[PDB]
């Protein structure tokens, strides 16, 4: 091999790159321990694709292990964890053999592996031995442990490790306008270089400094946002013009210390800077847990036990006396913290397991590839804010004891009652893709919605595609084509039969067009809502419904290794919509049409050409031939009249009869777009042309293009014709000659060689806009007369193409890649391959399971706080992560903005005047004066004005006695439709001082 | 007359010169002059808190050599 | 009574007459009187930095024979 399957690994490949994945596919990974933590790690690594995965866990499955081990069932009790899990891991990814290691008595077996991961089933003594062996043998070692709401991980990649790309970001690149002798590089107009001190760059196309372009790297000294310095360039010549710089990521060698050395001298990465003082406390704490087990026959402290918690505190205290430097001189042991670590030691919590499962899986992929920056080397974590208020859900040995249930080790932390409230929750999940699958898995593990008063509703309108399987682990190859929500819900019922009959899988899109489905009664019945979406529009819509119905919303997002979480709490926080994200960049039309300088510009151009050739053209012909008023409507209603009519004229005068005709057409299009149009451009603006100011027209970011001479042996010329021909043929219902084969060059050659290609004649009156701002873009009459009458074309129909980026046989990406590349050859832009073209034209979002798991983990630590109806904003946490760095940051949600009228405080997002019934206008005005001290001044329903304090008596008499619905009918002339149950009214009002004041809106309940 | 740092979600480190009485507003505009992002789109967090427009660096106990984080909401999933 | 140079994106060098105590506005206005570009559209940089309208050439140790860079704020093309 040396071969990567794109149809499976597409979105992951945009995250890691081919090289990193090729190294992964030569790495053997071993995982020790298959409770929840181990199987999460294993799930993500197997999905990612490594050479092989081996699991070692000979312990018998016990009921409690089902707390977070989503591949165990009660049928498995008694059997070995490793064996039972092996077969289920194996289905995740047919390219990855999964084996079981029967024994670990001989440590030498570890030499078979490149990465060894030791989870919570391995004692600290065995961890140290194993690490010593791995480190001294050049095997990469990682360990992790979760205990209740606490966890850690440790990374040791040996004495010598090379990072090849520290961040996974695209290299920065830009156009140069000047390079002074001292090395000062100034950017071409309002472009920011984006570099950082000590980055490296190479150059191309710099004129006057020729050996600057040979691939040598120069070290960047940043002068400001618009310039950087590279050191004298006198020896190289004198700058004249042009130039592009490209950042180059250089290898970096690093060293890790052994577990033994780090136990006494840890290097910390923080998980939450608001808690940095805790890392050192917990590093002592986790060690103390092991000393406790050594002293007590392998057992951890017992749940909520005071006796054992004091012992753990003593143990930690002993450590800090012996090693004053760990907490620091004078710094006391945080006893409350150590106490909870003891109380929760046996806890096995899905959100924490998911967090470390995703994080550690990602570190395994770093260790295999040199892609991204390893955690170096200890990270500690807690989510103590997830604990419920003890007034509501008291915690103690009675309340927290086991009940012979799969949920025992969640009850160990939260108590039986809290766990029951989790069961009786009613929740809406919007989306059943990557986040959706992880989300349903966590909820299956929590028992969420499994109680007689609980339920889950999940909705997704999309079906399962092949690339989904790489990060949506509830789906299997046999499931491709089925509905995500339906298959997901079956999958998690298999994991936890308590949910049988409790999940309602729906197939609807959520938005304004489905409110008759997701109505008042549906929303009001929910306890809360969870997003699992992939577009900003759906998020905004849900956020708006949640505000209106006053339901909490748990929000999350990913992009490659980056992710975020947000909480939205009624009467407490800002909502999703309260804040703005940076918007999509927009390419000026002139740049696309005439002056491209980036492959992005040529890809967009080619994408529009594709659309016009094989979709718009066909739809236009079909309309013209079935609507006798089509022209008349075009002439008056189209901005681009000329274009639409030309499309139809052309589509009907060519008319191919065989496949050979399709080839002829495509070859002629090549001449038009890559030869004649370019000659036409050079006719209006010769290379050496100047402007109205004496200055060279082809300069700055305009590259002077050169026409193309067709060359069947050039890959891009060839595919432009092959894809154009086959697409044309499809439109016209003609059988392709490459319909059951690959395309034969000599066959194409033969047809093209006998063609006679018309020569270029310029058009001396053509004008081309140079600026967007500028203008402008008797003949149309002749155009219309040229059109054939539909009478001639009875039954004639064209078959339009629907763009489909993920079918490699359909010629679509083949066409856009080739078409973009030809135009790139015109303008001396480097060509791009199919993968890069698919990415840009298909607008694919890079995605990986590791980030998806971890972010879903954080969401589920926040969920606990909803179950306790927490009203202290300080307890909630918005998360921000980048697994590449690795970075984790958290912040308290922003408070909802407040207002005041007549000294009465109100919430500007959440508060509203609820009104019962189709109230009369006069009654509404009086209600507001008497009960709110507000003089209503303006009343409106949507876009129509219903009442104003400045209305004359005639108007007032027509309106004051009308129920609101009747008032709306009176003004809009449209009645209210029956499905409508609420009406939102906006008002302006004066307060008791006679001043206009901002107030809440009104909801009328019909 | 102090220095602070702003790390972005992509790993970039920005250095600023500020006085302890500067507003969040002030700081965000310095980030605009340096990064091109407009203040409305910037999200800055420090020590558990998101920084709000009307306050000062002093209100969040930001000291010299402190590191702030500029973060983003992601749209995929 | 001194001379400085301003380079644009097309390779053009503009010659101006200024005193070291002139403000950046002045320079932007002087560019208008000679080249026709208006002040609102000019963004001037010297040694990597954008020059603020209220300061002087002296505040940036810009000397006679010095070279500034002129950008137009970007829009169309
Ligand atoms: O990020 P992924 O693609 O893995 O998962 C997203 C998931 O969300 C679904 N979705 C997008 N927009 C939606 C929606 N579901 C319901 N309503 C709306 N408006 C999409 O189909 C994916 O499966």
């Amino acid at each position: 091999a040396g071969e990567i399957d794109e149809s499976l690994y597409s979105r992951q490949l945009y995250v890691l790159g081919k090289e990193a994945m090729l190294k992964m596919q030569t790495s053997n990974v071993l995982i020790l321990g298959l409770k929840g933590l181990g199987v999460e790690i294993a799930k993500n690594v197997v999905l990612a694709g490594v050479k092989s995965m081996t699991v070692f866990d000979p312990e018998p499955v016990q009921l409690a292990d089902l707390s977070t081990q989503f591949f165990l069932t009660e049928k498995d009790i008694g059997q070995k964890r490793g064996d039972v899990t092996r077969a289920k891991l194996a289905e995740l990814n047919a390219y990855v053999p999964v084996n079981v290691l029967d024994s670990l008595d001989d440590v030498t077996q570890l030499s078979q592996f490149q990465v060894v991961v030791a989870t919570d089933t391995v004692s600290l003594e065995d961890k140290v031995k194993i690490n010593e062996f791995c480190h001294s043998s050049g095997i990469r070692f990682i360990s992790s442990e979760t205990r209740g709401l606490f966890g850690n991980t440790f990374v040791d990649l040996g004495d010598e490790f090379t990072v090849l790309d520290p961040t996974g970001e695209e290299p920065r690149t830009g156009m140069v306008s000047d390079i002074e002798p001292d090395g000062t590089v100034t950017m071409l107009d309002d472009n920011r270089h984006g570099l950082e001190d000590g980055n490296f760059v190479r150059f191309s196309e710099v004129e006057g400094l020729d050996k600057l372009n040979d691939g040598t790297l120069f070290k960047v000294e940043v002068l400001g946002p618009f310039a950087f310095r590279i050191g004298s360039v006198k020896e190289y010549g004198e700058y004249k013009k042009g130039g592009i710089f490209t950042e180059v990521k250089v290898p970096r060698k690093i060293s890790f210390k052994s577990l033994k050395q780090q136990l006494s001298n840890p290097e910390f990465v923080f998980s939450d800077f608001a808690k940095f003082d805790r890392a050192a406390q917990l590093h002592l704490g986790f060690q103390a847990l092991h000393q406790f087990a050594v002293r007590h026959n392998g057992e951890l402290p017992r749940t909520m036990n005071d006796e054992d918690a004091n012992e753990l505190i003593k143990l930690v205290t002993d450590l800090s006396v012996q090693q004053p430097e760990v907490l620091g001189e004078g710094v006391d042991v945080n006893e409350d913290l150590i106490k909870e670590l003891s109380y929760q030691a046996r806890g096995d919590i899905p959100g924490v397991v998911a967090f470390f499962g995703g994080l550690v899986a990602q570190e395994v992929l770093k260790a295999c590839s040199g892609k991204f920056t390893p955690l170096k080397q200890f990270m500690y974590f807690d989510s103590l804010e997830s604990l419920p208020d003890p007034k509501n859900f008291p915690r103690n040995e009675k309340t927290t004891q086991p009940v012979n249930s799969r949920y025992d080790n969640q009850i160990a932390v939260f108590g039986l009652d809290f766990q029951k409230k989790i069961a009786n929750s009613k929740v809406f999940l919007v989306g059943s893709g990557a986040i959706g699958c992880e989300m349903l898995k966590n909820w299956a593990l929590l028992g969420l919605g499994s109680g007689s008063d609980g339920y889950i509703v999940v909705t997704d309108n999309d079906s399962i595609e092949k690339s989904n399987l790489n990060r949506q682990f509830l789906f299997r190859p046999k499931d491709v084509g089925k509905n995500k929500s339906e298959v997901a819900a079956e999958a998690v019922c298999a994991m936890n039969p308590d949910l049988k009959g409790k999940i309602n899988a729906k197939i609807d899109k959520v938005g304004p067009e489905t409110e008759e489905i997701f109505n008042d009664s549906f929303w009001e019945s929910l306890d809360f809502v969870t997003n699992a979406l992939d577009n900003v529009d759906a998020r905004t819509y849900v956020d708006r419904r949640c505000v209106f119905y006053r339901k909490p919303l748990l929000e999350s997002g990913t992009l490659g290794t980056k992710g975020n979480t947000q909480v939205i709490i009624p009467r407490l926080t800002e909502s999703y919509s309260s804040s703005r994200d940076p918007p999509e960049k927009s390419i000026p039309l002139c740049t696309l049409r005439s002056f491209p300088n980036k492959i992005d510009h040529t890809i967009a151009w080619a994408k529009s050409l594709f659309q016009g050739y094989f979709t718009d053209s066909a739809e236009n012909v079909n309309m013209y031939l079935t609507q006798p008023n089509f022209v008349e409507q075009t002439l008056k209603q189209s901005g681009d009249v000329k274009g639409v009519l030309e499309s139809i004229s052309d589509s009907l005068s060519s008319k191919p009869h065989n496949f050979e005709d399709c080839i002829k057409w495509a070859r002629l299009e090549f001449e038009k777009k890559f030869n004649h149009d370019i000659k036409q451009l050079l006719f209006n603006f010769p290379k050496d042309a100047k402007t109205s100011n004496g200055e060279p027209f082809w300069s700055g970011a305009k590259r002077a293009p050169t026409p193309l001479e067709f060359d069947i042996y050039n890959n891009d010329h060839f595919h432009f014709v092959v894809a154009g021909a086959s697409l044309r043929a499809y439109n016209y219902g003609i059988k392709s000659d490459d319909s059951n084969s690959k395309p034969n060059v000599d066959e194409y050659k033969s047809v093209i060689d006998h063609m006679i290609i018309p020569e270029f004649t310029p058009n001396a009156n053509l004008k081309i806009q140079v600026n967007d701002d500028d203008p402008d873009p008797d003949e149309i009459d002749q155009l219309v007369s040229s059109l054939p009458d539909p009478s001639t074309l009875a039954g004639f129909k064209l078959e339009p193409v629907d763009f489909e980026k993920d079918d490699d046989t359909n010629h679509h990406i083949e066409f856009i890649t080739a078409c973009s590349n030809c135009r790139a050859q015109n303008y001396f832009i480097e060509t791009a391959d199919r993968q890069k073209t698919k990415f840009i034209a298909g607008r694919i979002i890079p995605a990986i399971a590791t980030t998806t798991s971890l972010v879903t983990g954080l969401v589920n630590l926040e969920l606990y706080k909803l179950i306790d109806n927490k009203t202290d904003i300080e307890q909630y946490k918005n998360g921000f992560v980048n697994l590449a760095l690795p970075f984790f940051g958290f912040s308290e949600p922003i408070a909802s903005p407040k207002g005041e009228y007549n000294n009465k405080k109100y919430d500007k997002i959440w508060d509203r005047f609820d009104i019962k019934g189709d109230i009369k206008l006069s009654d509404l005005i009086e209600h507001f004066e008497k009960d709110e001290g507000l003089e209503i001044t303006m009343l409106s329903y949507g876009v129509s004005l219903l009442y104003a304090s400045f209305f004359p008596p005639k108007k007032l008499k027509e309106r004051l006695n009308l129920p609101i619905t009747q008032l709306v009918k009176l003004v809009t002339k449209k009645d209210i439709p029956a499905h409508v149950s609420t009406m939102i009214l906006e008002i302006c009002a004066d307060d008791k001082e006679g001043e206009d004041v901002e107030v809440p809106f009104i909801t009328i309940h019909l | 007359a102090m220095q602070i740092f702003v790390k972005t979600l992509t790993g970039k480190t920005i250095t600023l010169e500020v006085e302890s009485s500067d507003t969040i507003d002030n700081v965000k505009s310095k980030i605009q002059d340096k990064e091109g992002i407009p203040p409305d789109q910037q999200r800055l967090i420090f020590a558990g808190k998101q920084l709000e427009d009307g306050r000062t660096l002093s209100d969040y106990n930001i000291q010299k050599e402190s590191t702030l984080h500029l973060v983003l909401r992601l749209r995929g999933g």
